[PDB]
């Protein structure tokens, strides 16, 4: 009615390191 | 002169793969 079950709980990260990507002569 | 001027950057390209392969083979 007025509540659904409980959604998969998407564990987003704490301490991600990527690469920022140099710029490319496209 | 002036339409040399105008198309300095007016070069094809056929494909993105290609693309992908011109500027990879200049840095390797």
């Amino acid at each position: 009615a007025i509540f659904k079950q409980t959604e998969p709980a998407i564990p987003i990260s704490e301490n991600i390191s990527t690469k920022t990507p140099a710029p490319v002569a496209y | 002169n002036y339409e040399q001027l105008m198309l300095i950057m007016n070069e094809r390209t056929t494909t993105i793969t290609n693309s992908t392969f011109a500027v990879s083979l200049t840095k390797n």
